């Protein structure tokens, strides 16, 4: 539904129509594809690369790139313009996996590997993917945690242990078993998740590029590949957090956060309990800008040795450093992702820099 | 680095922002690819000079303007636009405002041109065909002063402004440059304290929960402070009895003693929605009536209230203090100075604002109940002395929410020990 | 612990008493009566319409509210409508006090002269032109209820029936000042005499039925049960007995008031204000002559300043004070 049309650009001598429409075989109306591709391609000057063209006129949002070899190209997708606040938190996911289909054939010597009808096939599950990603009653859930505190408590404690943790920084879970999507939207509308914690988890599971939950209905088996899934994006802030009966997640521990979880199974009620949680992301926030806040008034002088004496010094400060900071150091990662600069990198991202 | 301003309307052009000479020698280049496609559209596509990203925002009969926003992502955009917006209509408006000058300068031209021909018909009427020229430009003058005055009647349906409209883009572009990595965090902090202040609560149940609360508990800057707080002999039982509820007056003979003091005020805690109308610095007066008859926070020349000398200050109760004294204090006795201690502080003080609604839930909802409430504040809220700042702030809360805010104070039988020496 | 702080007036203020405990009206030299809460502590309603010293109210047993001011007049309100219902100015001086006794229709204005009133008929029945002298209070037998209230000349006292019967027995060993005089437990009379020879009376006889340590003495009020009474004096408090005739302070004693389930309390100049019991906790934070206090079944202790404001206390016990910062100043 989001996904109008998608196009090729061919600029090698002037402009190439090879568009490549949704639902549809090809290389709102017919030729406006085609019109917007030329509009979006006569601004490509002569020198992977992003672009954006939020057109307001003809409501389309074209968000097309430009690819370099022999001539130059590029991928285009007109959405319309009733999607605005729709397409922008799933920006980064599509404008990665247009980088990632268009790095595989941008070579100087020969990258032609056939793309006539590759391209075409490998957007069609993209498009699919945008079409379908398109379109929880905690009175009992915290009673019964309290009542049990033996199974249900403590992989709630496990679940939030490892979303705390390097690996599972950014909403790392991708299915457990069955179909209950319950605790899914629980630990999407809840602390250890990210959007405002509102757009993060959605539909279109089954190892997508990227979200918060993939909860399918698996009721036979994991439906991917354990190869496939640790060799593709592996080396990623995500986790597969089996929450069947009990197991931890992992990417090939306990903290301050416990007592989160005591508190809210110590506490009664849980009719208007929203306010608890809502201190505790506030307060969870402002430590994260203080500990940001501290690093980068010691670090913007650029000097690399200065950095590594804070992170010794902040341990004195931080409650519990280690373990519980880990959560912390996430946070600290991931607000400014999301030689003073590279060396704060560096710092933030020590164990998750061997991707190459 | 780049210039956020973005002043190119003519690209054939306004002196904005430039430190950098790839500034203006992109801006044209991203004015053209803007104007290249030309109604009312905005894209940002790609950029030059070594990553320095922007954002355009839009012989003929109209002029092609724009405004460019240069900044070396998505969140910052959608910020940036609820300000671009109000910006293109404000010049939306001056350009309309012009259109109508320029609308009304071509009717009055062609009222001129038609009286010429009048004239020269009356002067041909005395003496074949004469004056073509002078009715053909009358007939063009006409038609362009009727399509003016269409256009704008189409743009009224659908100078001091250009001024107005520079100083807004220029004052609103302040904020995005001071946020360019923490807008979005700003935003969202702002949005949960919002959500988190506003809770309105349920219904007749709940009303009666918080009477039946009420009833039970009735019958029972930054830089400076950091300075302060760190060259402070005896500091721990100063900031218990300024956080535990016991007024902390100030006594010095110069004013920068008086002075320092409204420093450490971000750590008392309010109770309405004023912080302290009763504030007098510098300035001799009867402190001695305005100690129970006035807010917790005042301060007296010296030519419950811990008194807090030039050379001595008195406590609550120095004998044994809670944990959290150690834990404000070892942030002023570390590395962190400057801007840091006052986010510290406000995380501290919102910690210790959802532990007391916690704390006020669990004793309304589990002599036997002191028991019990005792048992929960020694299990969490409180480790050695800190089971008074907790009823403390829970009192404050629960009297904000029945709407009943502060002249009722509370005597804290302790002993004072004010040597703190 | 401390309850409410509230803002009275800003002037001197007498006492304060009414018969309810949810409401009580103060009375000073402004001259104008505001009631308020013990629970919540906001002015209810307000009189106004006086400016002279006001210290004539106890009770009129719906409620009302009434004073009587020092320009030879008394005023009557109401206390749910807070307007005037009737005005009474027929006197040739100022008011001491006032009194009403229970069970009968009579109100009587007690000072420099003796009287009789109604508070429905408020008809004027006999009244003997003497006793010039201010009274200082006025007590009732308990067989008869007979006025008893007598002037300041010597140690005296005459019983006056102006009721029923007639002009009989009517007003005019040791030298003395006498301040106030109430009933007690044993339903007989009792007089205050600090020259240092405490002295009672009876209901029967009244011969007086019969000591050393003695300044002044103002009020007398610490018997529940007819086991243990006294006096306040001018250096603390000296307790004595009835049966058997046997037995921290600064400045004197305004008043002394016996709380229930055996608890004693006195007042100061100093603003010392200490809880005892009948065998011997204390407060700080005031350096005022504190004036009576007034005592609730339901919320705490209501007491009166005279520091231009007042404030409402509570019973604690088990024990950064104003008097030490404004020492230490």
């Amino acid at each position: 539904s989001p996904l109008l049309a998608a196009t090729f650009a061919y600029w090698d001598n002037i402009l190439g129509p090879r568009v490549r429409h949704i639902w549809a075989p090809k290389t709102l109306s017919d030729g406006e594809i085609t019109f917007l591709a030329n509009h979006t391609l006569n601004g490509e000057i002569l020198r992977i690369d992003v672009k954006f063209f939020v057109l307001s006129e003809k409501g389309v949002i074209i968000v097309s790139l430009i690819f370099d070899d022999r001539s130059t190209y590029g991928l285009s997708i007109i959405l319309p313009q009733t999607e605005l606040s729709f397409y922008l938190p799933l920006h980064r996911v599509c404008v990665d996996r247009l980088t990632h289909i268009i790095r595989k054939g941008r070579i100087w010597m020969h990258k032609e590997r056939q793309e006539n009808v590759q391209k075409i096939i490998l957007e069609g599950t993209e498009r699919m993917e945008d079409q379908g990603q398109s379109i929880p009653e905690e009175i009992d859930i915290a009673d019964t945690v309290l009542n049990d505190d033996d199974i249900g408590d403590s992989c709630h404690e496990g679940f939030l242990l490892n979303a705390i943790s390097s690996h599972l920084q950014t909403c790392g879970c991708s299915v457990v078993v069955g179909s209950s999507a319950e605790k899914v939207n629980k630990i999407v509308r809840t602390l250890c998740l990210f959007c405002s914690r509102l757009c993060e988890a959605e539909s279109s599971f089954k190892y997508e590029s990227g979200l918060f939950v993939q909860g399918l209905l698996k009721d036979s088996t994991g439906s991917f590949v354990l190869p496939f899934r640790q060799v593709m994006y592996a080396p990623y802030p995500t986790t597969h957090i089996d929450v069947d009966v009990n197991t931890v997640k992992q990417m090939p521990d306990t903290l301050v956060k416990a007592f989160l979880d005591q508190v809210f199974q110590l506490k009664p009620g849980l009719s208007l309990r929203s306010t608890f949680l809502a201190q505790f992301l506030l307060v969870l926030h402002r430590k994260a800008l203080t500990l940001i806040k501290y690093i980068e008034d010691d670090t913007q002088k650029g000097k690399k040795p200065f950095k590594s004496l804070r992170n010794l010094k902040i341990d004195l400060d931080l409650t519990a450093e280690g373990d519980l900071n880990i959560i912390m150091a996430l946070a600290e990662k991931i607000k400014p992702g999301l030689f003073g600069r590279p060396f704060y990198t560096s710092v933030q991202e020590r164990d998750v820099l061997m991707t190459f | 680095s780049r210039d956020f301003i973005l002043i190119s309307e003519f690209s054939e052009t306004i002196p904005n922002d430039t430190k950098v000479f790839g500034t203006f020698d992109l801006n044209y280049f991203s004015l053209r690819i803007m104007s290249v496609d030309y109604e009312d559209s905005k894209v940002v596509l790609g950029d030059s000079k070594e990553g320095a990203f922007a954002y355009v925002h839009h012989r003929g009969f109209v002029r092609p303007f724009c405004m460019a926003y240069i900044s070396a992502i998505m969140q910052q955009f959608q910020e940036l636009s609820a300000e671009f917006s109000r910006a293109s209509e404000c010049l939306k408006t001056g350009n309309r405002k012009a259109f109508a000058g320029e609308l009304e300068k071509k009717l009055k031209d062609l009222d001129y041109t038609r009286t010429v021909l009048h004239t020269e018909t009356e002067i041909q009427k005395k003496a074949g065909f004469y004056s073509s020229q002078a009715i053909e430009k009358a007939n063009e003058l006409a038609s362009v002063e009727k399509s003016i005055i269409e256009h704008q009647d189409l743009l009224k349906q659908i100078k001091t402004l250009e001024e107005l409209c520079d100083t807004e883009y220029f004052t609103q572009t302040l904020a995005q440059l001071s946020h360019i990595e923490h807008m979005f965090r700003g935003d969202l902090c702002y949005l949960l304290t919002s959500q988190i202040d506003r809770a309105k609560q349920q219904h007749i149940t709940n009303f009666l929960f918080e009477d039946f609360v009420e009833v039970d508990d009735r019958m029972v800057a930054g830089q400076n402070a950091l300075k302060f707080i760190r060259q402070y002999p005896f500091a721990h039982p100063a900031i218990y009895s300024l956080l535990s509820g016991r007024t902390l007056v100030v006594l010095g003979e110069d004013e920068a003693i008086v002075r320092k003091l409204v420093t450490a005020l971000a750590i008392f805690v309010p109770s309405y929605g004023c912080y302290a109308k009763p504030v007098k610095h510098w300035a001799s007066s009867p402190l001695h009536i305005m100690d129970f008859q006035k807010w917790k926070l005042i301060g007296l020349q010296r030519v419950y209230t811990s008194i807090l000398d030039l050379d001595n200050k008195t406590l609550r109760c120095p004998l044994y203090r809670g944990t959290l004294v150690p834990r404000l204090a070892d942030h002023r006795t570390q590395i962190k100075r400057g801007s840091t201690y006052y986010l510290h502080v406000q995380s501290m003080l919102t910690q210790l604002c959802s532990k007391a609604f916690l704390y006020t839930f669990c004793h309304h909802l589990h002599l036997v109940a002191s028991r019990q409430m005792s048992f929960l504040k020694l299990t969490l809220g409180l480790v050695n002395e800190d089971v008074r700042v907790v009823q403390y702030l829970a009192e404050l809360l629960k009297l904000h929410y029945m709407q009943e805010s502060p002249p009722m104070l509370r005597f804290d039988y302790v002993p004072s020990f004010l040597y703190k020496i | 612990t401390e309850l409410l702080v509230l803002k009275a007036h800003h002037d001197i203020v007498r006492f304060l008493v009414q018969l309810d405990d949810y409401r009580f009206a103060s009375a000073g030299d402004d001259g104008i009566v505001v009631v308020w809460n013990a629970q919540t502590g906001e002015k209810l309603l307000e009189l106004n319409g006086h400016t002279q010293k006001i210290t004539a109210i106890i009770t009129f047993p719906n409620q009302l509210i009434l004073t009587a001011s020092a320009d030879r007049t008394v005023i009557v309100w109401d206390g749910d409508t807070t307007r005037q219902v009737q005005r009474i100015s027929c006197f040739q001086s100022t008011v001491k006090c006032l009194t009403v006794l229970q069970r009968l229709d009579v109100w009587l204005s007690g000072g420099n002269d003796l009287c009789v009133w109604n508070r429905k008929l408020d008809l004027l029945c006999k009244t003997s032109h003497l006793s010039d002298t201010g009274i200082s209070a006025l007590v009732e037998i308990p067989k008869n209820c007979v006025v008893a209230a007598v002037g300041k000349e010597l140690i005296i006292f005459r019983l006056v029936a102006p009721t029923e019967g007639s002009l009989e027995w009517d007003i005019l060993d040791h030298q003395d000042n006498i301040l106030s005089l109430i009933n007690v437990n044993d339903l007989s009379f009792v007089t205050g005499s600090h020259v240092g020879e405490l002295i009672i009376w009876d209901a029967l006889d009244w011969t007086m039925q019969a000591l050393c340590q003695k300044n002044d003495i103002s009020i007398h009020h610490f018997t529940c049960d007819e086991e243990n009474v006294f006096a306040a004096v001018g250096r603390g408090l000296y307790v004595y007995s009835l049966q058997m005739k046997r037995v921290a302070h600064d400045s004197n004693v305004l008043h002394v008031a016996r709380l229930p389930n055996r608890q004693l309390i006195s007042c100061s100049e100093d603003g010392s204000v200490r809880i005892w019991e009948l065998r011997e906790g204390d407060l700080i934070g005031h350096s005022s002559s504190v004036e009576m206090f007034l005592y609730f079944e339901d919320h705490g202790l209501v007491t009166c300043s005279a520091d231009h404001l007042i404030i409402l206390w509570k019973n604690g016990e088990r024990e950064l004070r104003l008097f030490q910062k404004l020492e230490e100043n």
